[PDB]
């Protein structure tokens, strides 16, 4: 209130305001949701294998 | 200032025939970051007046102030859900990440006051079936789901004559009328009396509840992977006095931030009347 | 670019990081638009004002 | 390093390929013609019309799409009866959307007509329909393209048909000539490393006149 | 900054966060502004452009 000039410790600039802080990282990724497939015993399985 | 949370896109299959090389794909991935920027505060200044006033009015002021703390918290979270159903994923990001989540359902309000009044509740729980088919569509695991719904949603609900009645397999599920809504479409229910009212939340000028945030009164989304509270200053209280305003004042304050990781798993319902 | 004064340099990096840790702050953590996209349409015309300085 | 997450992301999207091109090869198949010199022994595909209210609030629109969808199954599975195929064998697979507005049937998920499909409406979950078993899959084709081959590009009419009834044993076959294996390699004169994962296969439906496909029409 | 298309709003967020974290690698640490100035001149363009779009 009293104090519209301060000492910002991680706000950079002439006249801070530049939001220089530390960003905490966790080690999260998000990444999607998986899926499975279900086409197994569904359909008839025939290996051609390493013959034609 | 700062919590971040790192994000990744997704490959794509292509196909070789017989001496063709391999185009090679390249994966995409971006950060998430909240940062923390308002803290809450109560102040209450007693001018030595507790010399004249025998009560003390100090230790129900407490609770009131934790009990309008706990208010607020809730509020927030549910204003961040809601405000979120609008959130548009990033293109180089999208097959993976989805955009928002909302549904429309029209409801008659008080204006029905016949058999018609059955008709609020098959909306209610059509609307809540489709955002579940969205959630499902992506894939999403239902196992931590929950909803939300406002008090009024809630009675609106519960006269329902497909979802509270035995022949339809209330063997486990929603066995009384009698204001036990517990699931419905397979995740539990919670009446939640917070839903934010039209105007201005103290968190901040991004959380100001619209006219049409106000129409929203039901919310779907996973307890582990949709909210992450940022925590800066615990909710702490403190009472010191001012020998210059001839006072003692007692302070309450707390400092927080509610982000959305994985926005695209939240299901937000707008009732726009009829 | 390298012509400019110290001073414009030093303004050119302050709307630079500023606005961009306020937008993306604005895309990821969803933060309503319809409230944040007026605070961020202010300081839009501090960073042009500043890329015109430096790019003469 | 994210290499993980790479792996997994690799088999997710072959686990839909997969799935994908079956259900490509069931939905293509379902206007097939049987050759002029075996159509005594072998019918035509299968194709059922059916429009649905999607756009619709009132409850008896809700009672009219459940009503059509199971009766667009039901004329499925009696035409298939037609053609003597046994039916100890079958699945059902439908969409999101056709699942969601099949559990407000009034006939189907409750006690007063017999057990089974029970809490079918309070935990939207269905498992028989007419006399065969149904399952949920979210990956019906849109109107793109498929990885396996321009032969299996899907129309804009191919993919409205959103519910098939096949046989697990007599209606789809899946030669397959390599499993999906995964492999990373360090590439000395390219300065990189490379993660490769493929897989060699190929379906084919034989006896497409064992399969009923049902295109719902809008409205 | 708020009516602007996501695919605007984007392209934005990202140009931002390049000539911020570049120029402030150059000013801080220094590096030889003779040679890396005009390296950055040169990304300026496509940030004027993308600022322009989301003022409109």
């Amino acid at each position: 209130d009293y104090a519209g000039n301060l000492t910002r410790p991680h706000w950079g600039g002439a006249a801070s305001d530049v939001d220089i802080h530390l960003e905490v990282y966790q080690n999260e990724v998000d990444t999607r949701f998986q899926y499975q497939a279900m086409f197994l015993g569904l359909s008839s399985q025939r290996s051609v294998a390493d013959r034609s | 200032n700062t919590y971040r949370i790192d994000r990744l896109n997704t490959s794509s299959v292509k196909g070789r025939t017989s001496g063709v090389a391999l185009e090679p794909t390249p994966v995409r991935n971006d950060k998430m970051l909240i940062v923390v920027d308002t803290v809450l505060y109560i102040r209450n200044p007693i001018d030595y007046q507790d010399d004249w006033t025998a009560p003390d009015f100090l230790t129900e002021m407490g609770q009131n102030n934790g009990s309008e703390f706990a208010e607020v918290f809730d509020q927030a979270h549910l204003i961040q859900l809601i405000k979120g159903r609008s959130w548009v994923a990033p293109a180089h990001l999208k097959p993976a990440f989805s955009d928002g989540i909302e549904i429309e359902a029209t409801i008659d309000s008080d204006v029905t006051t016949q058999a018609g009044m059955e008709a609020n509740a098959i909306a209610i729980n059509q609307a809540h079936k489709a955002g579940i088919d969205e959630l499902i569509k992506r894939k999403v695991p239902l196992n931590d789901m929950i909803t939300l719904v406002s008090t009024e949603i809630y009675s609106l609900l519960l006269e329902h004559p497909k979802l509270f009645n035995k022949d339809w397999g209330d063997a486990n599920a929603n066995g009384y009328k009698e204001r036990r809504a517990v699931l419905m479409n397979g995740i539990p229910v919670v009446e939640c009396t917070e839903f934010p009212d039209a105007g201005t939340h103290p968190l901040g000028s991004a959380y100001t509840v619209t006219a049409d945030d106000a129409k929203c009164r039901m919310v779907t989304f996973s307890k582990s992977r949709t909210l992450v509270t940022v925590e800066a200053k615990p909710f702490t209280s403190r009472i010191w006095d001012d020998e210059q305003n001839f006072a003692n004042v007692l302070d309450c304050y707390a400092m927080y931030q509610v982000g959305e990781r994985r926005p695209d798993t939240a299901a937000v319902v707008k009732f726009n009347e009829a | 670019v390298a012509k400019a004064t110290a001073a414009q340099r030093q303004e050119f990096l302050r709307q630079l990081n500023i606005l961009a840790k306020d937008m993306y702050q604005a895309l990821t953590q969803p933060q309503d638009l319809a409230y944040r996209g007026p605070e961020i349409d202010a300081k839009i015309a501090a960073l042009e004002a500043a890329t015109a300085a430096v790019k003469a």
